[PDB]
Order: structure tokens, then sequence, then C-alpha cells
């Protein structure tokens, strides 16, 4: 299946926990290594960017079907600064509307975990718009298991409305590297 | 014998693109 | 820095393309590309421009995606077409600035360590170019406020190679009016002047009243440079003024005077000389 | 079969785009593609060009290189242009507009893709501001001028270009490959930044000349005006007097009194007037 994504990667301060061995940063790094192989393992069309959510909320590769970039720019990072998430995810439709490939199906998948300090007001807005635009997005929260958990369920829920199940979410306490839990969860399952 | 047969015929294909190469140029008064 | 820069017909021509596809394809009312050029000495030539696909928000002034991957992509095949073409800057077709202007300079001069933006407002106009040209620099102000980055404005006007004035002077061919003479022109040029100042004044007259009613806060630069121009203003019935007025006056009458008897007495030679060839003509017929 | 009525719709931004590629590579036959649409059988937009590398020596075509065209085309798509390549276009510096035999067999590589492909031929060197020299063209197929027929069908009274060049019925017009008629897009609204050009700002609308400068160079002028009167008494003494050679051989080799006269006067009353003028209106108006 043609599919353009991008990966919004959470690199606040809090990314030099070490509840993931080693690192957040590293276990970060892997779970990016991993779901960009399982996307070129996919259709070789499929084009993947890559966006970092700071006090900037920059992008770091926009589509590209190529890895090694995405790898080498991802590990050409540090953890500084807090998240702000509503412009990543907007920045992020907004490089979706602008792909070259318009039949690839617009994907986002962030990594979010960290304190999201956004109203669930803002925060189910930008979820319906996203949904009425036609674009699914499939977040991965670790970490904080309680204090946005619940934020992020209600998101993915009204993306979801009634059928839309292009919108998931997924959960991982902490433990070893972020890697069994991204190969068996049910985004990649699907793949 | 493949392997030094066509290492010899490339080495002949790039002396002959070269020439080609040359013989698409035209002199300066 | 960089004082003065020329733009060309082409980039302004690929502008206005640019906008125009972008406003087919969808409404994003203003359209971002890249702009290449030479450096001559301290002059900006910016030669040629490529669009790239940029997008942004209407509210929060900081969602805006710029595909830097397909800004380099095309700026090393523009460099392999032809070489002496380099990244200068960047132009967007916004009526005026933005926001995000300073963020995106950013981003072009991660590229480009000096990079000039050039606003062309491909709205037409009537009483100024359609390029203003913008140079990001540190604003280390006095009154101990943090500093900032801000645009600052260098002289932009349009020029052209000798292949681009052809090709304009042949698509303006039935348009531009060359008949006009020297002297017609000069004191049409005198006139756009005088429009053009007085559109100045009326845009710091309206500024003036913003900040009086209230909409604008003082800005004390602003104030400081308005007293500065109102003292700068001359005084033209000090008696002395006067008297050099009229000395100068008259020593350029003078010379008016010569040359318009010398031309009074050139075109008797053309008549005497029509009148002339006119017997000779009439006479050699009734022979 | 085609109609002797084809016409190619050359955009301002591809006329210029060849200018700009042609007076830059010179004496290289440069070449680019030229982006269009076939909108009818007899009409053809060329909306835009994009050059090639022109890699090494370009006396001659250079065998497109379709990586470039291919990515070329996959950006342009991607910010804007979703066109086809209706031609090619290339550069003949001086030469004239014709085709060689490689811009032949070219042109049949583009037409065997596409049959309506277009070859078009600017001559940089021999275009003048006002006209430039630029034709485009198809080939003739040697199977039907051998087999006794006319490759083209004259529907229309539309074969009337310009009486062709003798240097394209030299170099095989008529014979090998037919020219077709060419017609620009006018806009109105592109011609106002071309019109914008040549503009001064109302700074140099409203400046006055140094007025020393501008006094010495009156004195200067009025001293060349009065050799050129010294001159012009003598000429117009021993003009009557004799008028076997007075035509045409009295002035060449020998400076015209009257005529220099003139151009003098011209000048410095088109200088003291519109500088009279400027002080005066600045008197005013920065009072």
């Amino acid at each position: 299946v043609l599919e353009s994504t991008m990966v919004c990667v959470d690199n606040s301060e809090y990314m030099r926990n070490g509840d993931f061995l080693p690192t957040r940063l590293q276990a970060q790094q892997d779970a990016v290594n991993i779901v960009c192989h399982s996307k070129t393992r996919s259709n070789p069309e499929n084009n993947v960017g890559l966006i970092t959510l700071a006090n900037d909320c920059e992008v770091l590769t926009t589509l590209t079907p190529d890895t090694g970039r995405i790898l080498s720019k991802l590990h050409t990072v540090q953890p500084k600064g807090k998240i702000t998430f509503c412009t990543g995810i907007r920045v992020a439709h907004l490089a979706l509307k602008h792909r070259q490939g318009k039949n690839h199906k617009m994907r986002i998948i962030a990594f979010v975990g960290s304190p999201v300090e956004d109203n669930e007001k803002d925060l189910v807005k930008l979820a319906k718009r996203l949904k009425k635009e036609k674009v699914n997005v499939d977040i991965i929260n670790f970490g904080e298991e309680e204090v946005n958990t619940e934020k992020l369920t209600a998101f993915v829920n009204t993306l979801n409305g009634k059928d839309g199940t292009g919108s998931h979410l997924v959960t991982v306490p902490p433990g070893p590297s972020l890697a069994d839990a991204l190969i068996s969860s049910p985004i990649l399952a699907g793949e | 014998e493949l392997r030094e047969q066509l290492k010899e015929l490339t080495k002949q294909y790039e002396k002959s693109e070269n020439d080609l190469k040359a013989l698409q140029s035209v002199g300066q008064i | 820095a960089v004082q003065k820069v020329v733009v060309h017909p082409l980039v302004l021509l690929s502008v206005v393309d640019h906008f125009n596809r972008i406003g087919k394809v969808g409404n994003q009312k203003r359209v971002v590309g890249v702009l290449l050029g030479s450096w001559q000495k301290k002059v900006l030539d910016v030669s040629n421009s490529f669009a790239v696909p940029f997008d942004e928000d209407d509210k929060d002034d900081s969602v805006w995606f710029l595909d830097h991957d397909y800004l380099e992509n095309m700026y090393g095949m523009f460099k392999k077409v032809n070489a002496r073409e380099r990244i200068v800057g960047w132009y967007h077709t916004g009526p005026k600035l933005h926001k995000n202007d300073i963020a995106i300079n950013e981003l072009m001069k991660r590229y480009c360590p000096n990079s000039v933006l050039v606003i062309i407002d491909v709205k037409p106009k009537d009483l100024g170019l359609p390029t203003e040209a913008y140079i990001s620099v540190e604003e280390v102000h006095d009154d101990g406020t943090p500093t900032s980055k801000t645009f600052e404005h260098v002289t932009s006007e349009i020029g052209a190679e000798e292949a681009e004035e052809v090709g304009v002077e042949h698509l303006l061919r039935d348009i531009k009016d060359t008949t006009v003479g020297t002297l017609s022109q000069r004191i049409t040029n005198q006139v756009h002047g005088l429009k053009g100042l007085n559109s100045k004044l009326l845009d710091i007259r309206s500024y003036l009243e913003k900040v009086a009613t209230g909409k604008l806060p003082i800005n004390h630069q602003i104030i400081y440079q308005l007293q500065d121009v109102f003292n700068l203003l001359p005084d033209v019935s000090l008696q002395e003024f006067v008297k050099a007025f009229y000395l100068k006056t008259n020593d350029q009458m003078v010379v008016v005077y010569l040359a318009s008897l010398i031309r009074s007495v050139v075109a008797l030679h053309n008549l005497i000389n029509n009148k002339i060839a006119n017997r000779d003509a009439e006479k050699k017929e009734g022979q | 079969a085609v109609d002797t009525a084809e016409q190619v719709y050359i955009s301002s931004l591809a006329l210029l785009k060849m200018l700009k590629h042609g007076r830059a590579g010179v004496p290289m036959e440069v070449m680019g593609l030229m982006l269009g649409e076939f909108v009818d059988d007899y009409t053809v937009r060329v909306i835009d060009v994009f050059a090639m590398p022109q890699s090494g020596t370009g006396v001659s075509v250079e065998a497109v290189d379709p990586v470039f065209q291919a990515k070329m085309l996959d950006m342009l798509k991607q910010t804007g242009r979703p066109e086809m390549v209706v031609g090619w276009y290339h550069s003949h510096p001086g030469f004239g507009c014709w085709l060689s035999g490689v811009d032949i067999n070219t042109q049949q590589s583009f037409e065997a893709l596409s049959e309506r492909a277009v070859a078009v031929v600017v001559d940089p060197i021999q275009s003048v501001k006002g006209k430039v020299v630029i034709d485009a063209f198809r080939l003739i197929n040697a199977n039907m001028m051998v087999l006794g027929h006319e490759p083209r069908q004259t529907t229309s009274n539309l074969g009337h270009l310009n009486k062709p060049s003798i240097q394209a019925l030299i170099h095989g017009l008529n014979r090998h490959y037919y020219s077709i008629t060419i017609n620009y897009r006018k806009n109105e609204l592109e011609q106002k930044m071309l019109l914008n050009l040549h503009k001064k700002s109302w700074m140099e609308g409203l400046t006055l000349q140094d007025y020393s400068e501008h006094c010495k160079h009156n004195e200067s002028v009025v001293k060349e005006m009065l050799e050129l009167a010294k001159n012009y008494n003598k000429a117009v003494e021993e003009e009557d007097k004799m008028t076997p050679e007075q035509l045409a051989i009295k002035n060449v080799g020998k400076q015209d009194p009257k005529r220099h006269l003139e151009e003098h006067v011209d000048v410095l009353m088109t200088s003291n007037i519109v500088q009279c003028l400027a002080a005066m209106l600045d008197t005013v108006v920065f009072k």
C-alpha cells in the first residue's frame, strides 16, 4: 500500500531519562530504526519523513524513500526544551498535504512520551480537523503512563469517531528498549 | 575466463568511449 | 550586509508564475521560493529563482512547513545547469512582511550565510517598485530591551542582462512608449516622484493617526526619526537662500536663452534650405 | 495531416528563460526542454522551459539526460506544473534559425516519443530590443518528400511567416523540416512588472544635480557651442557657394557644426529646464 508517513519524535528534556535501556533517546532511535525498516519492507514507493517536537517544533527530513538520511539526522539530535505537539501535528499535516505522491495514504506516527500540557478542547479540535482531512495517526506513548495517557486515548477516540479505525494509540510502561512492544503492536502487526 | 574476457572488453569499452567523446569535438581557430 | 540589490525580469516573471501555479493548484494567498544570484561588490544581483513547496497556517504564526530537502535538491540541480547562480536568498509574494519571515530567514541562512529576502508583490502597483528587499540584522536596543533579530531594508531595483532586456523590450514592444522625448520623460519622472513622496507622507500620517488614537504603542525610534526629518526640513525664505536661488535660476536661464536662440537660427536655416529646394524643384518642373 | 496553421504560443517566462540560457551559454548550442500542452490540433502552448546540464563541450546537442529530465519533471509536478514535455529548445548564437544534422536527429528522437514535439531555435546574438529571433520547427519525412507529398495542409493563409530567410533555405528549410508560426501570450500582469523595469524611485525623480557639476557642464557645453558656432558660420558660407559634392561628400569625415550645435542645445536645454523645475518643486514641497 502506498504510504506517505512522518515520524514525530519528542526530544524534550525528559529524553535523558533512563527508564528504557539505555536512555529514552537511544530507545527512540531504535524505535525509529525499526519502524522505518518496516516502512521500507512495505511497498518501497512508501516514503518517510522526520519531525522533531521541541521548543522549535522543527522538521528534520521531509518525505524521502531512503532511510540512511533519516537515521543520520535523528542520530544528530539532542534533548532540549519542552514539547508543544499542537504545532507538531499541524506542521506534520502540512507536510502530508505537500507530498509529491497524492495517492499515498497520509500517515503521522508520533512518539510523544512526555507531559502534554495542551487543553483537551484544542486536542479534540485538532483531532477532528485531522480526521475530516483524512489523515490517520498512530500515537506511541511511554514514560508517563498516567499524566497524558487519558488525553491521548481521548484524542484517538475523537479521531476514531464511530468507525475511523485509522487512529490508534499504543502506550508502553517502562522496561527494556522500546522494541518488543513496537514489534508486537497492532500498528506494525497490520503492516 | 569470462572475468578476464569482460575485464579486457570493459577496458576497450572505456577506450572507445573516450575516442567517441574526442570525435564529438571540433577544433578552434 | 548588502546595501544594493538588483532583481531581474526573469525573477519577477517566475515569481508571478509561481504565484499563479499555486493559485491554480489550491488557495494559499502566499507563495515562497528560493532566490539565486551573484555577489558583485557589495551589490546582490539576484538572477534566477525556483519555487519550493511552502505552507503555513493563519493563526499560530509558527505552524509552517518548508521543504529544505526539495530546496537543496533543486539548488544542486540548478548548480549543475549553471554554476555562478548560488543561493542568495528567498522570496515570498506577500503584500507585507509576516511573523514567520524571521524563522524562514534563519532556515535560509542555514544555506546562505548572508540571506536577503525579497517580497515580490505580485499584485500590480502604481507608485512603487514590486520588490521590497530586507536583510535580517540583530537590533541592539539602546533602551536595554533584549536584542532580537529584525528585518532591515536594502535598496532594491529592477535590472536586466542584455538578453533579459532584449526579451522584455520585445514583450513590451507595443505597450512601452519611446516617442516621448528626454524632457517629457524627465518631467514624468518628476511628477512620479511627487506622487511617491505624497504616498510616503500619507503612510507616515496614517501611522501617526493610529498612534495618536491608541491602536499603536509609541515607538520611540520612529518618533526620533520623524522629528529629525521635520527638523531637517529647510527654510526657503531666509533672504540668502532666496538670493542664491535667484542667482542660479538666472545663471541657468541665460544658458536656456542662448540655446533657444541657437535653435531658432538653426530652424531659420532649415526653412531657408527648404524654400530654396522648393523653388528649385518648382522651377525645374516648369522648365 | 498537419496543418499550415499550427501556432506555438511561447509564454513570457518561456521566452525570457530561452534568452537567458542563450546569453549564458555562447557559442555552445545550449539546450532545454519546453513544457506545455497540445491544447488542440493547431495550437501548442509552451508554458515554461528548463535548461539541461550542458556537460562539457556543447557545440552540438547533447543527448538529453533522462535522469535530469525526470527529476526536473517530478519536482515541477511537486511544486506546480503538471505539464508534459511539448518540445525542446536550443540556441544558435548568430547562426540564424535553422537546424543542423544533430538537431534533426534529436528532433526525430523527440517525435518518436511524442509526434507533436516541437524544436525551437533561439538566436540570442541576433536578437535586439523589440524583435527576438526565434523559430519553431518540425521535420519533413524523407518518405513523403520522395513519394511526392506536401507534409503540410494549407487550409488557412497563415503560411506568410517572413518569406523564410535564405540562411534557413540553404541550411535545409522546406526540404527536411518546416517552420511553425510563433506567437506570444499577453497577460497585462507580467507586463506591469516588465514596465516597472527601467523605473526610477522618487528619490531619483526629485533629486537635484550637483550644482557645481551642473555649472561646470553648462560652461563646457557653451564652450563647444561657441566653437561649433564659428564652424557653422564657416560652413554656411561655403555651402551655397558650391553644391556638386555638398549633397553627400562634404560632411563625411568632417564635423557637422549644425548637427553638433543642435545636439548641444538639446542636451543643455533639457538639463537646465529639468533642474530649474526640480529646484522650484523642491523649494515649495520641502518648505
